[PDB]
């Protein structure tokens, strides 16, 4: 019953909306609460999406609380398929659902609707926001995705970019980019652009792209095992990382590299004279485990930084954080706590800190440059700009969004002490 | 589907009020990512609101979620001795729980007593939304008030500072009646209230605060809510009438007032004469809402939607509000959606999960969340509150 | 004379050294004393040239005055021929040698270089930086372009951009991107980007695009008056500047106007319900004209702000900026004084500011949120990633530099409520 | 061709040195526009040193000009009382016109004193580089100096305030008399010179300085530059030697700071070890700090380049450098960066313009620049100075 201000991650139904939210032809209802629909706006203002998510609430309340759950569910079901159209139904239920006895997969198997219905059985006080994603998208792709014939065209899928995910549509066109250069085809990109079709394409895929393991480590196991489809270990943030994810996903696919590197100017940018004064900078990393262990690597061999602190607060991703820090002789810190976190950053004194929203508030009181790298961010952190972080751009993304602050550091202090 | 927030929302505008308040929410993780994300930026500067995560341990018993309640409680206490009023809300999994939020408020008001009071009020979804949570938190503490022997006007209403001094010192100009605003600030200066006492709203949805002041003994004094110039006035002039304040004292004390607030709504009206509006239920704000821009500000509006509409204390401001105009009781958010889609409206005053969707289909949309927030009543406000809605208009006509 | 401090513009050599940086296998042969190899510092740190610029400088000094001037010259220019093989040459001189007894025409001609040898006569005191760019550039294609049958598709031309230019890089990217998907294929980039040999095919394209006026409107009048090449008079900065040119464009090449605007997110982000405290904010304008004037456009139509405050540094486009800044109701500010700058600000009091990094410096003290839009900028400014100003993506990037400086503002100022 | 600065880029680190000076450079644009680029962040602090443009009237009529600037230093002391004393700064376009600044400083010194005291010193390119510039402020200081009858150490030098503060506290404690510095803050505080007055050199390039220090009678002492600490050591034992201090009384007061410098220098100049230096010809402080490279850091030297060598005053720490690097003191980039190719050092000392370049072909670039900046003198400084040397060669072998 720790008291709790600040969550890195949310309830795993924000993560099944972060699934549902990106596929197009995907909604589903969700027994809730009348007041859990706090969680549409994110998608709605965070996001900045036009759209609607494709959510339907039963909002029951204690006048519908004793017996009239299963009905009000039944009824939202019902209309969810009359009027909003889906090409296919997954099903959960909220913390407070999940708490009254109530059935999701029974109700909907019994209006025995014909659009494909996915049932959700997400443990909420147990697990988490990016659980909630993963098992949602798997069970997606138990439901449609099924063993198919493969493409002439050699194809990949981009397996892990959600909805109100941290860059994700920068990175599925720098990734799309890289690979049309390749001369691989993207067969299908989910959940961001996929549809209950793609879905069901996925088995005609050569190999599987895991941009973001995060949510899309289930499904790439699962079409390991049933769809034979090969999936990408590595993930492409950095020059160095790119680099792997071009060789290894050429050795995948059997074709040649063509790495276009013409666009890259961050490695020049930091050979400069100007990026002298980086070398040996302490940097502090945390946030979601992927981008985190892909910062230490850029700041570590690209940008000349001694990475002093290492952290993820996906508990399910410890292992690899664990030995990414070995890697560069720290202890990972895995909490989920801001307060822990915080005492990290203040026994260590970062000159630099890469994180969260959260991260960069901490450093702000701190007075330290912070740039944020990893998924808890807020409306003004996703750009309209094009603004990737993997790939060759992305890359020079990451030099810009790391320098600014220290820039701008330096800056201000010259002229504080000119003045 | 009711495309509302549970009453928790409440709370971030409400310990801003209360300095000495810490809101303990007793949920799940879902409750506490919505205090989170609608705080925003404020998570980041060590709010006075925290959400007990239930877990499943603590789910299984009572007795020992209350005994982990009461650890919780002074675990909190130890880190701000500060705090003399902590509010335990109740939230939809303890609703479900029937963890006896009552019972805790009882064993930790003796335990800690004289200086921490320890009140409780529920803030589920199940049960309250949106600012019914900020009238069960007022509800919640007048039953505990001192009863007095003196006869006071009281502001219930929780109000900015800057409105709340205007409203003192204009009622102070008015010469009968010192003032007492029911939410305090600290403990120290907790106010009086019984049968000598009368009060009046500021705020709509202060509906259970009616009941708890009714059952106190206090009268009720029906008048129309400070949106606009016309519905201070009108406001002011129903308090001076309970205060048998002459009419000409009144018209020389607000002929001032009066004057500035009747420039700045035009003002900022002239860009919505001619104009429609519709009110999608927030916060029971939209009667008063509506009838402000409807005569002040000279809108139509087509239909004026609310969560709960207390009939006897919106009663005056119904009376002023004009009959065409359709008034809607609950929520079918796709009817309603689809309803604005028939009538499509010049502005939309709706929720922050539809504002940028219907903008998106071709309809300007204003929300009553920053209402709730910004300081729109009385007279100086009046200008703010026009351009409030005025600008969205302006932006639309600007950008296409 | 007057205590100058700080000069929007430098010396008109430093046009022509841009114009040459930009170019390659020209080489620019500055009869300058000794100490005057300062401006190689810019391109070389600012821009981060992995190459020395193409500039040889004669470095005379109190020895070097009575007569050893003209040797001097004639063995740099000799010496630089043979070292660096240069496919042409340009000739020019300094403030000092300006009253100086020099003769750069016939000391250049003398030599009888094979290549061709381009003579720049720059009034160093009287004119400026950007009139050394437009110059240069114009020389170049008097000595170089010739009348020539036109290519067998359509082709254009991108004119002005040159080093050390605000986001050239980027800008000839995008408006290379729309061109090809209107079906236009660039036939040359001039002068940064360039050869001898692009500037001789100069002729074969079929119109010219002006995508920078300062440092290109000369050749583009030139080329209309002898290689019989229309110029665009539209500069695509911002969404409706975007479509103008397009339209504009494709009436010129005479194919189908088509863009793609998929990737354009700042009308739909301008229109959400998070961007409607930007309506009526009151925006400073200040920097070189065609900057200028396109930021004014995007922030009056697209962005909301009403233009406070409008000017330029450019006294060859004080015209066409009085006539804006009387389209918006305005006076403009045609000055290159700072503390007039500064004055006008402090008068109108804006509430955002969009300038050259003076004008952000400015902000700074006056605690005003600012941005960079024109071309005095510092070595921060300059992007390692793709951050154009032209076209949709450009218009995205125009939209969050913009609304950054308010976003932190707002923050800051809301935290500071808040505790 | 050459790549040096013309002597204004020192004035920005003069005038932060001097906070009563202003430097007033009579220049065309040119000149301003490198003040401001050399500046950077500098210029907008609103800093002490303004150009005035020679107008092209200004090159026509002489004496139109020198009313112009009569009219000009009248506005700028009007604009700034605090300014006691004011540097007319020679430029190259001023030369040219031949505009005599030494008879203005006459003419302005006479009709502005006794407040107000002008001086002038070339900055030209044509018959100055990098650091004549500072060397020319200083020699122009001397002469106004008052001649004095009482034995009194000068450091000359522009010594960074705590730098100047670590050397006067070491002297004072060491057991010296009167220590003054020639580049004082305030024309109040400027020192004397006589026949009995003694002088030491603190960085090399102050050739003109000690050229006019020694007319007035003040006497040089042989010391090699107080830069690592053996050089340093050096520099304390010949000024010491003079003044006559005991040996082991200076023994007791520099074993304590030696210490420390020499671990500084050891923890900075492991990267440094068997590895090769260049240095091009930048500020005249290459053959000093080669020797310090060469004996404290153990890095070989290739070439040492200089713009021009002033034996006199450099002869210690030419003789304290090994006979194996060979002194250049021509300046040609065109040869000079084949025999950097040719050479293949592992850190090459050039300037600004060709750091990035040499940087680009594979050669790692430390930029002389930073030592007139940075406080990299006397011991505590030693290992800031051994690892400003050693940072870009970490950074290569990190980078790859
Ligand atoms: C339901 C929760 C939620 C989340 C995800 C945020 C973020 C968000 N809420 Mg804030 N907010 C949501 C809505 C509301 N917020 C709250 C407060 C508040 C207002 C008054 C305001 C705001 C806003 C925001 C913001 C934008 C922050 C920004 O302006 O930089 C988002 C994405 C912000 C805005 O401009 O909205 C149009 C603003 O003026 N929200 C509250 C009342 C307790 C709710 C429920
Ligand atoms: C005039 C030549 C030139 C120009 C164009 C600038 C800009 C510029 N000079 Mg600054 N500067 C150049 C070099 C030098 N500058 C001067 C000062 C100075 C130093 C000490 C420093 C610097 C630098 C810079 C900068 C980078 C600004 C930085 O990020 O600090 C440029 C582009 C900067 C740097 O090299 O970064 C490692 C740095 O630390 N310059 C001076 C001494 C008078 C010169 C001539
Ligand atoms: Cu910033």
């Amino acid at each position: 019953m720790k008291l709790t201000l600040w969550t890195y991650e949310g309830p795993p139904h924000v993560g099944a909306m972060r699934v549902a939210t990106g596929m197009t032809g995907m909604h589903y209802v969700l027994h809730a609460p009348q007041g859990d629909t706090y969680a549409d706006l994110l998608f709605t203002m965070i996001e900045r999406r036009g759209k609607r998510p494709p959510v339907s609430y039963t909002t029951f309340q204690a006048r519908d609380l004793g017996s009239d759950t299963a009905e009000l569910f039944q009824s939202a079901c019902r209309d969810a398929y009359e009027r909003f159209q889906p090409q296919a139904i997954m099903v959960g239920s909220s913390c407070t659902a999940e708490l009254i006895q109530d059935d999701t997969g029974g109700l909907a198997d019994a209006l025995s609707l014909p659009v494909p219905v996915v049932h959700l059985e997400l443990p909420s006080y147990q697990r988490k926001e990016n659980f909630g994603a993963d098992e949602s998208f798997l069970q997606i792709c138990r439901k449609l995705a099924r063993p198919m014939e493969r493409t002439e065209k050699v194809s990949c899928n981009l397996l892990g970019p959600t909805a109100l995910g941290f860059r994700h549509r920068d990175d599925i066109l720098e990734v799309t980019r890289l690979l049309e250069g390749m001369g691989i085809a993207v067969n299908a990109v989910a959940p961001m652009g996929a549809s209950p079709a793609d879905i069901a394409r996925l088995g005609a895929a050569h190999f599987n792209v895991l941009l973001y393991p995060e949510t899309g480590e289930s499904a790439a196991r699962w079409a390991e095992k049933t769809l034979k489809q090969p999936y990408t270990k590595t993930v492409p943030i950095g020059v160095g990382a790119t680099r792997d994810f071009v060789a290894e996903v050429a050795a995948l696919a059997g074709v040649a590299p063509v790495a276009d590197d013409s666009r890259l100017r961050q490695p020049w940018w930091s050979a400069s004279v100007d990026s002298t004064y980086l070398t040996g900078k302490r940097v502090f990393l945390f946030g979601d485990a992927t981008h985190v262990i892909a910062a230490a690597r850029v700041a570590r061999d690209e940008m000349g930084f001694e990475v002093v602190g290492m952290g993820c607060y996906n508990r399910e991703f410890a292992r690899p954080m664990r030995a990414a820090a070995k890697g560069y002789g720290l202890e990972a810190l895995v909490t989920d706590d801001y307060l822990e976190v915080e005492e990290a950053i203040q026994a260590l004194a970062p000159e630099l800190i890469l994180g969260t929203q959260m991260e960069r508030h901490i450093a702000k009181r701190l007075g330290i440059p912070c740039a944020v790298i990893s998924a808890p961010v807020h409306v003004q952190d996703f750009p309209a700009r094009y603004s990737p972080q993997m790939g060759f751009e992305g890359a020079n993304v990451l030099f810009d969004t790391w320098i600014h602050p220290l820039t701008m550091g330096l800056e201000e202090h010259l002229l504080t002490m000119f003045r | 589907q009711r495309e509302v927030f549970c009453g928790l929302t409440g709370i971030i505008w409400l310990h801003r009020k209360m300095q000495d308040a810490f809101f303990l929410v007793v949920g799940s993780r879902t409750c506490a990512h919505l205090l989170q994300s609608a705080a925003g930026v404020m998570i980041f500067a060590e709010p006075r609101f925290g959400t007990a995560v239930l877990e499943e341990k603590d789910l299984a018993g009572l007795a020992d979620a209350n005994a982990e309640l009461d650890r919780e409680v002074d675990r909190l206490l130890a880190r701000r001795p500060d705090i003399r009023q902590l509010f335990l809300v109740g939230s939809c999994p303890s609703e479900v729980i029937k963890l006896d939020l009552h019972r805790a408020a009882e064993r930790l008001s003796a335990h800690h007593g004289p200086a921490v009071r320890v009140y409780n009020f529920s803030g589920s979804g199940i049960e309250t939304t949106f600012t019914q949570g900020e009238d069960a938190c007022l509800a919640s503490i007048v039953p505990t008030l001192p009863a007095t022997e003196a006869r006071e006007l009281l502001l219930v209403g929780a109000l900015p500072d800057v409105v709340e001094d205007q409203a003192v010192s204009l009622l102070t100009q008015l010469g009968i009646g010192p003032v007492r605003c029911l939410p305090a600030h600290h403990a120290a200066e907790a106010p009086g209230v019984g049968p000598n006492t009368v009060f009046a709203l500021v705020q709509p949805f202060l509906g259970d605060t009616h009941g708890a002041l009714t059952r106190r003994g206090a009268r009720h004094i029906a008048a129309p809510f400070p949106f606009g110039e016309e519905g201070t006035t009108l406001w002011l002039k129903a308090i001076a009438d309970e205060f048998g304040v002459s009419a000409e004292t009144f018209e020389a004390v607000t002929a001032a007032p009066r004057a500035r607030a009747r420039k700045a709504v035009a003002a900022a009206s002239e860009g919505l004469r001619g104009k429609s509006v519709f009110f999608l239920p927030d916060s029971q704000l939209e009667p008063s809402l509506a009838r402000f821009l409807t005569r002040e500000c000279g809108m139509s509006a087509v239909e004026v939607g609310t969560p709960f509409l207390h009939r006897g204390i919106l009663g005056p401001d119904l009376d002023l509000l004009a009959e065409g105009p359709v008034l809607s009781e609950g929520q079918d958010v796709e009817r309603q959606l689809d309803r604005v889609r028939a009538a499509r409206p010049d502005l939309t005053v709706c929720g922050l999960g539809l504002a940028n969707p219907l903008e998106a289909e071709g309809f300007t949309t204003k929300w009553a969340i920053e209402l709730v927030f910004t300081p729109v009543h009385f007279y100086e406000q009046a200008g703010d509150l026009a351009g409030l809605f005025s600008r969205p208009v302006r932006r639309r006509a600007i950008l296409r």
